[PDB]
DNA sequence: TGGTCGGCGCCCGAACAGGGACTG
DNA sequence: GTCCCTGTTCGGGCGCCG
């Protein structure tokens, strides 16, 4: 049938009309579905037969559903959802298994033509016209409009989510204790009742949404475990993700990785220690789908051991709020962290990976920091709460880093794992000059015409070298000066320079980035034993700044 | 039953589109029992997609009480729709007078700007939105409309008590006096049963400003001088009676850092004379209302957080320094949402306007935290800025 | 054979905004 | 002012769900 529910008012855009878009030709296999859907749609008042009155169109064409016997019919609104109105989407997000709480009994069901039981606003309805072709000159091809939420408009969605809502509402009031997961029209419905009670429930709920129109089919009306639902397999105390099927090509594209990495980042949820680094690093400047890209050695590697993680068995555990929530995190190289969230231990509640790639110059402590803000977001979403995390960092490491650290950064309750590899820092700037180390003045010029610049130092004890670059900037000179006096000085030194970009950067500790010249000055850093790093003033006559900025300067400035 | 009045938007400005962000299970089920009650009152209405705007919502509740307080992050709407005595009172006592907005309806045209959206816990269900039928907390609008019924309902206490100033922003009601603690407190008791008959702790004086000090040493390194020549430098920015002259020419040569350098006659009066005009107030600073308030924030470490307000480069209104526990335990985003709070609190008493902050702090770091340690009824613009260590340096303390 | 809609996720590049250094 | 560098945001493709 269809809802008493009340429509939703809907108006185009200012200054706008309906679409005039013609039909494109069909399979005879797609027109006879057609004509058998739309001659049942129009008997039930689903959709109205139109005349020259209505000057619109738009085409339409059908797919097979996941049952792949039975069609559904979609519409081409591209043109008329750019003239329609703006809607603010209900959908906020996707329900997990993992944020399931244990139930004694569980039902899930599906409502047959879902949009199809919607009324849709009475004005709006003509800009929904279609036509179906069908035996050329025995019969004409009938004209529709849509009386109800048609598939492929851009505001079904969010009304019918919205009109499901407020059916379920006076359901819901009178039934607490009740869950009902409701994403679009499949519902989930769990209770602590026993099975013959919770059955009985079950028919009120079906009566109460048949009062309002919607339907619930036997067929799709699942009694016993595993439930599918969402893409998962739902069992009484566990859940598992659907079998994930990778693509086996000799020869991948880039639509072939995009739905590789898709895949993986699906799968990523359950499995553990999947990675996309070097699968997605393929996919950087490239144009069109239809690009074969050629596999590298870390690629291929990447691929190999993400196939052995699919092959072993794994489930997820539903969530006990009379417990706490543990996130445990573990370390990948390039930037790559995995965690596994859970209550017991090796009982996952779920899985999942962070390899976000945030500034040009970073370290492992910063990245770390970012996981877990990551992961509190995700557990507030699921769970409504912030998970006790398990970090591999000392707890002497953190201190130092968010001592110094001229920004604020906070970690929630955590502890410390021993699950190499270690989160630490690599080195530490010195507070307070060093006595007995060779003090270097650095500095960098270039010519903003001619790309030309120099890079060079003067030392205390006597020692200066200029170096000339080509096709190079400002700020890249001033660090060439840092890297060739940390070439040329001992285990310990002492650096002065002028530049606070160079100084910002350096000051944060980085263990990787994507500029080779920094990476070349953390690998100087790093085999140092003490580094101390102070700023002047450039141009105020400070010595011995002075020397070396005239020493740079000259034949590439004034 | 009252007539409303018509408010519109700024021209050329459409309604906020920001998208909610996600919730605690306690927070959302203390807005769920507040919106019950609130739409049981007619104070809100359930409302549909087909209103294309949303803004923010989330609870605080404060300290000791089982109450929650709705707030609606209402400062992007605020954008598209003086007291001077009140810094000089010995304790000013902050009120929540946000519920007095409820009993005046709203513009019908200007309701569905105030659309929100209430989360479910794990997406078991779609957002529920709502809109607001009377004059919301937090929004610009509410102290404007009410501002005559305001005045009307203070008239008699205002009278009674000449030597007592009351200010209003947003939904918090300043009232300031220069009682006795103990005689304070009872008269601002007095206020709130003053209150009830329609229905339905600060100390200005002590608030102290920080300036800019030097080092003062016995033995002096090459390191030493040339970090008191840059923050010089930068201070003659402030200050253009700073010289370094004397300074800098005793820095002459190519030295190592660590060798001692004996302050000669001329730079060791510089420096003593360099002290003296730190001291002296800043020269051709004044308020613009027009312009917005900029607050910098620098992370000084042991728990010390230095601020400046300012509206132009180097003209500062006001420096001061905020400082914490030392512990072990310290929660730096705790510290921080305490410390823009108090900066915002300053600022409204002395200007009455809320200053835009940068905050020294991840982005995702702050949005993640900052709800939970809130707890006045406004909420101050921001952005996030990646400070260099030089400004950091520069405000330090011995 | 495609070819529709909305939500969320991922990673990528384009197009910004903000701030420091520079020319004469 | 320009040039450089770094940050965020938006929209594009894919994945998943109905
Ligand atoms: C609400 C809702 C539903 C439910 O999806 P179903 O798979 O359940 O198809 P039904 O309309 O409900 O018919 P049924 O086979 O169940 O009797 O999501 C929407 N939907 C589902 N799949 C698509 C799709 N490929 N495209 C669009 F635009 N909408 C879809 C429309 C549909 O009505
Ligand atoms: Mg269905
Ligand atoms: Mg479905
Ligand atoms: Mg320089």
């Amino acid at each position: 049938p269809i809802s008493p529910i009340e429509t939703v008012p809907v108006k185009l855009k200012p200054g706008m009309d309906g679409p005039k878009v013609k039909q494109w030709p069909l399979t005879e296999e797609k027109i006879k579905a057609l004509v058998e859907i739309c001659t049942e749609m129009e008997k039930e008042g689903k959709i109205s037969k139109i005349g020259p009155e209505n000057p619109y169109n738009t085409p339409v064409f059908a797919i097979k559903k996941k049952d792949s016997t039975k069609w559904r019919k979609l519409v081409d609104f591209r043109e008329l959802n750019k003239r329609t109105q703006d809607f603010w989407e209900v959908q906020l997000g996707i329900p997990h298994p993992a944020g399931l709480k244990k139930k004694k009994s569980v039902t899930v069901l599906d409502v047959g033509d879902a949009y199809f039981s919607v009324p849709l606003d009475e004005d709006f309805r003509k800009y929904t016209a279609f036509t179906i072709p069908s035996i050329n000159n025995e019969t004409p091809g009938i004209r529709y409009q849509y009386n109800v939420l048609p598939q492929g408009w851009k505001g079904s969605p969010a009304i019918f989510q919205s009109s499901m809502t407020k059916i379920l509402e006076p359901f819901r009031k009178q039934n607490p204790d009740i869950v009902i997961y409701q994403y679009m029209d499949d519902l989930y419905v769990g209770s602590d009742l026993e099975i013959g009670q919770h059955r009985t429930k079950i028919e009120e709920l079906r009566q109460h949404l048949l009062r309002w129109g919607l339907t619930t089919p036997d067929k799709k009306h699942q009694k016993e475990p595993p439930f599918l639902w969402m893409g998962y397999e739902l069992h009484p105390d566990k859940w598992t993700v659907q079998p994930i099927v990778l693509p086996e090509k000799d020869s991948w594209t880039v639509n072939d990785i995009c739905k590789l990495v898709g895949k993986l980042n699906w799968a990523s949820q359950i499995y553990p220690g999947i990675k996309v680094r070097q699968l997605s690093k393929l996919l950087r400047g490239t144009k069109a789908l239809t690009e074969v890209i050629p596999l590298t050695e870390e690629a291929e590697l990447e691929l190999a051991e993400n196939r052995e993680i699919l092959k072993e068995p794994v489930h997820g555990v539903y969530y006990d709020p009379s417990k706490d929530l543990i996130a445990e995190i573990q370390k990948q190289g390039q930037g790559q962290w995995t965690y596994q969230i859970y209550q017991e231990p090796f009982k996952n509640l779920k899985t999942g990976k962070y390899a976000r790639m945030r500034g040009a110059h970073t370290n492992d402590v910063k990245q770390l920091t970012e996981a877990v803000q990551k992961i509190t977001t995700e557990s507030i979403v699921i769970w409504g709460k912030t998970p006790k995390f398990k970090l591999p960092i000392q707890k002497e490491t953190w201190e130092t880093w968010w001592t110094e650290y001229w920004q604020a950064t906070w970690i929630p309750e955590w502890e410390f794992v021993n699950t190499p590899p270690l989160v630490k820092l690599w080195y530490q700037l010195e507070k307070e000059p060093i006595v007995g180390a060779e003090t270097f003045y650095v500095d960098g010029a270039a010519n903003r015409e001619t790309k030309l610049g120099k890079a060079g130092y003067v030392t205390n004890r006597g020692r200066q070298k200029v170096v000339t670059l080509t096709d190079t900037t400002n700020q890249k000179t001033e660090l060439q000066a840092i890297y060739l006096a940390l070439q040329d000085s001992g285990l310990e030194v002492n650096i002065v320079t002028d530049s606070q970009y160079a100084l910002g950067i350096i000051q944060a500790q980085p263990d990787q980035s994507e500029s080779e010249l920094v990476n070349q000055i953390i690998e100087q850093l790093i085999k140092k034993e003490k580094v101390y790093l102070a700023w002047v003033p450039a141009h105020k006559g400070i010595g011995g700044n002075e020397q070396v900025d005239k020493l740079v300067s000259a034949g590439i400035r004034k | 039953p009252i007539e409303t009045v018509p408010v519109k938007l700024k021209p050329g400005m459409d309604g906020p589109k920001v998208k909610q962000w996600p919730l605690t299970e306690e927070k959302i089920k203390a807005l769920v029992e507040i919106c019950t009650e609130m739409e049981k009152e007619g104070k809100i209405s359930k409302i549909g997609p087909e209103n294309p705007y949303n803004t923010p919502v989330f609870a605080i509740k404060k300290k000791d009480s089982t109450k929650w307080r709705k707030l609606v992050d209402f400062r992007e709407l605020n954008k598209r729709t003086h007291p001077a005595g009140l810094k000089k009172k010995k304790s000013v006592t902050v009120l929540d007078v946000g519920d007095a907005y409820f009993s005046v309806p709203l513009d019908e045209d200007f309701r569905k700007y105030t659309a929100f959206t209430i989360p479910s816990i794990n997406n078991e269900t779609p957002g529920i939105r709502y809109q607001y039928n009377v004059l919301p907390q937090g929004w610009k609008g509410s102290p404007a409309i009410f501002q005559s019924s305001m005045t009307k309902i203070l008239e008699p206490f205002r009278k009674q008590n000449p030597d007592i100033v009351i200010y209003q922003y947003m939904d918090d009601l300043y009232v300031g006096s220069d009682l006795e603690i103990g005689q304070h407190r009872t008269k601002i008791e007095e206020l709130r049963q003053h209150l009830l008959r329609w229905g339905l702790e600060l100390h200005p004086d002590k608030w102290t400003v920080q300036p800019i000090v030097l080092p003062e040493k016995d033995s002096w390194t090459v390191n030493d001088i040339q970090k008191l020549v840059g923050k010089l430098n930068w201070a003659s920015q402030i200050y253009p009676g700073i010289k370094v002259r004397q300074l800098s020419k005793l820095l002459r040569g190519t030295k190592a850092l660590t060798e001692v350098i004996p302050l000669t006659e001329e730079a060791e009066l510089e420096l003593a004379e360099n002290r003296e005009i730190l001291k002296e107030p800043v020269h051709g600073v004044y308020y613009d209302p027009s312009k917005d308030l900029i607050a910098e924030i620098q992370k000084q470490g042991q728990g010390q957080w230095t601020y400046q307000i300012y509206q132009e480069p180097f003209k500062n209104l006001k420096t001061g320094k905020y400082a914490r526990m030392r512990g072990a335990h310290t929660n730096d985003v705790k510290q921080l949402t305490e410390a823009v709070q108090k900066i915002t609190t300053e600022s409204i008493v002395i200007w009455g306007k809320t200053p835009k902050f940068k905050l020294p702090i991840q982005k995702e770091t702050w949005e993640t935290w900052w709800t939970e340690y809130w707890q006045a009824t406004w909420i101050p613009e921001w952005e996030f800025v990646n400070t260099p260590p030089l400004v950091k340096l520069w405000y330090q303390l011995e």
